[PDB]
RNA sequence: ACUGCAGGGGAGACUGGAAUUCCUGGUGUAGCGGUGGAAUGCGCAGAUAUCAGGAGGAACACCGGUGGCGAAGGCGGGUCUCUGGGCAGUAACUGACGCUGAGGAGCGAAAGCGUGGGGAGCGAACAGGAUUAGAUACCCUGGUAGUCCACGCCGUAAACGGUGGGUACUAGGUGUGGGUUUCCUUCCUUGGGAUCCGUGCCGUAGCUAACGCAUUAAGUACCCCGCCUGGGGAGUACGGCC
């Protein structure tokens, strides 16, 4: 059980209200495996200072799991392939 | 690598009394760990020639610690290799 | 028969020669006269009085499309980089603002091998 | 005279984009070490607090 | 993956064979073979029209499922990886939910035990099928088809594979192993991954015999022919032929492509 | 062993932006490129330029330094996974277990070589142009191997600090990198003093043929290994091993 801090940066056309379903059915991915999520602080619309894939805004959503080292791993694939999701970057928050 | 909660289960074993972590079992019961443990980095990995360098001289620290316990005590010597592996 | 009033004029200024094109901000090129349309022919090209002509040649020829106002975004090593623009403010034009758009590479692709002249 | 040095517990995250407003130049540049008086250590930690917060959209790479 | 023999006779001097070290089960499923028999190049009035076939060893088709349509929700389980002698690549025996046996084409990373699904809500994971819709930009894929329905015809082979470029309004760019550049459709259906046993291209065969199993016959040169036989025939000691080189029929080296194809308007560059 | 701390040490997988080139369209018209000066070349069949989208490869601006890390070679875009060494403090533990090391074994820039990939840019060989008495060169336009990746081989460099490794001692002055700790301690100054390990600069005794070295010795000493014995012939012949 290690920390991280995923950071997803979503399409802007998906609305304010679905935001934090649709990341329900990847964070019960983590759960499944013993794994638990702390804080799904969402930040909302804020522009961009370079245009990603056409898109000059983006959602940023912090996910801040404590989860196995081959769950996150395999987390940041399934958002990698969905397709609302541009970016993601994850972080480990210990030494 | 071995860490803290897994190097007292090492100490137990092989340690003479209780706080022993200097004696000739007791670091040679840890380098055989880390001996060990290193051949998965360097099964997976083949081409980490700067880690492959550090096995070399944990063996070569750990046979000289076998050396050094078939000199004082021979019947310490056998009972060490039985329990861990030579040959 | 294009007409717009307010342009843009990209200016190109290496060691060898110098380039003024003059588009709209839609990037459109209108008049582009340059250092070689002007009479000159080797390494007259480079020399600042062949880009304060070329820059008179790129400004009338804009002015009967309509230009009154362009930007000016200036690049390359050259000489001819400041006459340029003062060759464009006595020919009626106005300059608003200059920018500095010349590349540089991240250290990215790699440069020829040096000149043992 | 390093500032993260002086004021404890202040924590360099590339998150903090309001830290990271100064220590970058007018072109998005990062600022040298002796410009700024920070110590070795946290350059270190600003240079990774900006590379990570250009690649997430943050900062801007370049600027005008 | 390649095994090379030792020079113990002048016919094994470089040879090698595959190591087979992926295969189990070596014996094929009995309710998914159909006989089959060579021609020997010959068509239904019994003339040549492919030179060079003929002999060879004894063969039996395995019914490869290159549709895949109707499990779509079904999973499956990779049960064996098995050999294959009308095909380059290794097959793969799927046991679906339901109890029906199929054969696919084995992909690269795709061993015993695993789970393949189907559809388009399906992973993309090495094994699934998919239609193009659903599979991202950039994914590799193999068993493509041409027309929706139609069956696999792309990138079947062992090591092939095709790159998905991008999906405009209702055709997909795909970039074909030639290099060709073409526009199928987004209802096509592909499977994820690319072909496993992409190790067989560096198999020396050994001898001349060593063909002669696999069905190939031999080729004789033109210009050892008489001028009755070949364009290149003739000569009185040897030549390079004595013109520019033909076919045996006399049509000279160029492009076969019919220049006005109905497919014109799906290719979008020829292979370099 | 325990607690702390600094780092481009290595390996794998995924991944980010600027720029070069090419492709597909938009606008636009006769030049562009190049040099000491030109020419070959590209272009007028729509080039260079300017805008937008797309494909691909390679190197990582600023941070970056007088700096860090590694046994040397060498090492920097970001992230996750696995992993080696070092330093300081506590003095818990073993009780001379140490140093060096003929043969030997491993690692080992670049070029090169084998099989298969990839190939933007650069560029041996190559070709044309100019220069010249000539120009198999310098300069210019092109441009193949190679440079890149995977798995093997080669095992050489001004592989250098032209200085083998360990230890003990022998005035200091002054920068910088990693620790711990005492005094005005909350006068905050992240200044001063003490000590441990790196890294530079200047300097006394001492040494040196001189230049210079000088607590990081080329000083004063002891233990072990390599190597030299006038310059060419020559790191060549023959033999042997790879
Ligand atoms: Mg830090
Ligand atoms: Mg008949
Ligand atoms: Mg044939
Ligand atoms: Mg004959
Ligand atoms: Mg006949
Ligand atoms: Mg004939
Ligand atoms: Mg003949
Ligand atoms: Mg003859
Ligand atoms: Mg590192
Ligand atoms: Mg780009
Ligand atoms: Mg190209
Ligand atoms: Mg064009
Ligand atoms: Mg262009
Ligand atoms: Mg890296
Ligand atoms: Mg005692
Ligand atoms: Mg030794
Ligand atoms: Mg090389
Ligand atoms: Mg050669
Ligand atoms: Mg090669
Ligand atoms: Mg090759
Ligand atoms: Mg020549
Ligand atoms: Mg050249
Ligand atoms: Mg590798
Ligand atoms: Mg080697
Ligand atoms: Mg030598
Ligand atoms: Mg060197
Ligand atoms: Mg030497
Ligand atoms: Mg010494
Ligand atoms: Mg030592
Ligand atoms: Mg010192
Ligand atoms: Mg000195
Ligand atoms: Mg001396
Ligand atoms: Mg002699
Ligand atoms: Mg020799
Ligand atoms: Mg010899
Ligand atoms: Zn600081």
């Amino acid at each position: 059980m290690r920390p991280y801090e995923i950071m997803v940066i979503l399409d802007p056309t998906l609305d304010e209200r679905t935001v934090a379903p649709s990341l329900e059915t990847f964070l019960n991915v983590v759960r499944k495996d013993g794994g638990k999520v702390e804080k799904v602080d969402i930040w909302g619309k804020r522009r961009l200072a370079y245009e990603i894939a056409k898109h000059a805004e983006g959602i940023y959503v912090v996910i801040d799991v404590k989860a196995a080292p081959a769950t996150v791993s395999e987390l940041d694939r399934q958002l990698s392939l969905n397709e609302s999701v541009l970016r993601t970057k994850v972080m480990r928050t210990d030494k | 690598a071995l860490t803290a909660e897994q190097k007292k289960e090492i100490l137990r074993s092989y340690g003479l009394h209780e706080t022993d972590t200097g004696s000739p079992e007791a670091q040679i019961a840890l380098l055989t760990k880390r001996i060990a443990d290193l051949t998965e980095h360097l099964k997976v990995h083949k081409h980490d020639h700067h880690s492959r360098r550090g096995l070399l001289l944990l063996v070569g620290r750990r046979r000289r610690l076998i050396k050094y316990i078939s000199q004082i005590d021979v019947e310490r010597y056998r009972s060490l290799i039985e329990r861990l592996g030579l040959r | 028969k294009k007409n717009v009033p307010h342009g843009a004029a990209h200016i190109k200024s290496t060691f060898n020669n110098t380039i003024v094109t003059i588009t709209d901000p839609q990037g459109n090129v209108i008049a582009w006269a340059s250092s070689g349309h002007v009479g000159f022919k080797g390494s007259r090209k480079s020399t600042p009085f062949a880009a304060q002509l070329a820059a008179e040649n790129a400004a009338r020829k804009a002015q009967d499309h309509g230009v009154r106002k362009v930007d000016v975004f200036v690049k390359g090593p050259g000489s001819g980089r400041e006459t340029a623009i003062r060759s464009l403010q006595a020919a009626g034009l106005e300059v608003g603002a200059i920018s500095d758009v010349t590349p540089q590479p991240h250290n990215g692709v790699r440069p020829p091998k040096r000149r043992r002249v | 005279k390093c500032v993260f040095c002086a004021k404890k517990d202040q924590a360099i995250d590339y998150k903090d984009t309001a830290l990271l407003r100064t220590y970058i130049s007018e072109r998005g540049k990062i600022r040298a070490r002796r410009v700024t008086g920070n110590c070795v250590q946290h350059q270190r930690d600003i240079a990774l607090a900006v590379k990570n917060a250009r690649e997430v959209a943050l900062l801007p790479f370049t600027s005008s | 993956a390649i095994r090379k023999y030792k020079p113990t006779t002048p016919g094994r001097r470089g040879a090698s064979v595959s190591d087979f070290a992926e295969i189990t089960r070596s014996t094929p499923e009995k309710s998914l073979v159909r006989p089959l028999h060579g021609r020997g190049g010959r068509n239904a009035h019994g003339r040549i029209t492919t030179r060079h076939k003929g002999g060879g060893h004894k063969r039996a088709y395995r019914m490869i499922d290159f549709r895949r349509n109707d499990k779509d929700g079904v999973n499956a389980k990779v049960a064996h990886i098995e050999y294959d002698p009308n095909r380059t690549a290794r097959i793969a025996l799927l046991h679906y939910l339901d109890g029906e046996k199929r054969y696919i084409i084995a992909p690269n990373g795709l061993s015993q035990g695993d789970v393949v699904e189907s559809g388009a809500n399906a992973d993309i994971k090495p094994g699934n099928n998919l239609p193009l819709r659903n599979i991202p930009a950039g994914t590799l894929i193999h068993a493509v088809e041409l027309r929706p329905g139609g069956g696999a015809k792309l990138a079947r082979s062992a090591g092939s594979s095709i790159q998905l470029l991008g999906k405009e309004a209702s055709y997909a760019s795909l970039r074909m192993p030639s290099g060709e550049i073409r526009r199928v459709d987004v209802r096509c259906r592909a499977t994820v991954g690319e072909v496993g046993n992409a190790e067989q291209a560096n198999i020396n065969w050994g001898k001349a015999g060593r063909m002669r199993w696999k069905g190939k016959r031999p080729s004789v040169r033109g210009v050892v022919m008489n001028p009755v036989d070949h364009p290149h025939g003739g000569g009185e000691g040897k030549t390079s032929g004595g013109r520019h080189p033909v076919s045996p029929w006399g049509k000279p080296e160029g492009r076969t492509r019919n220049a006005n194809k109905s497919s014109n308007k799906f290719i979008v560059r020829r292979r370099r």
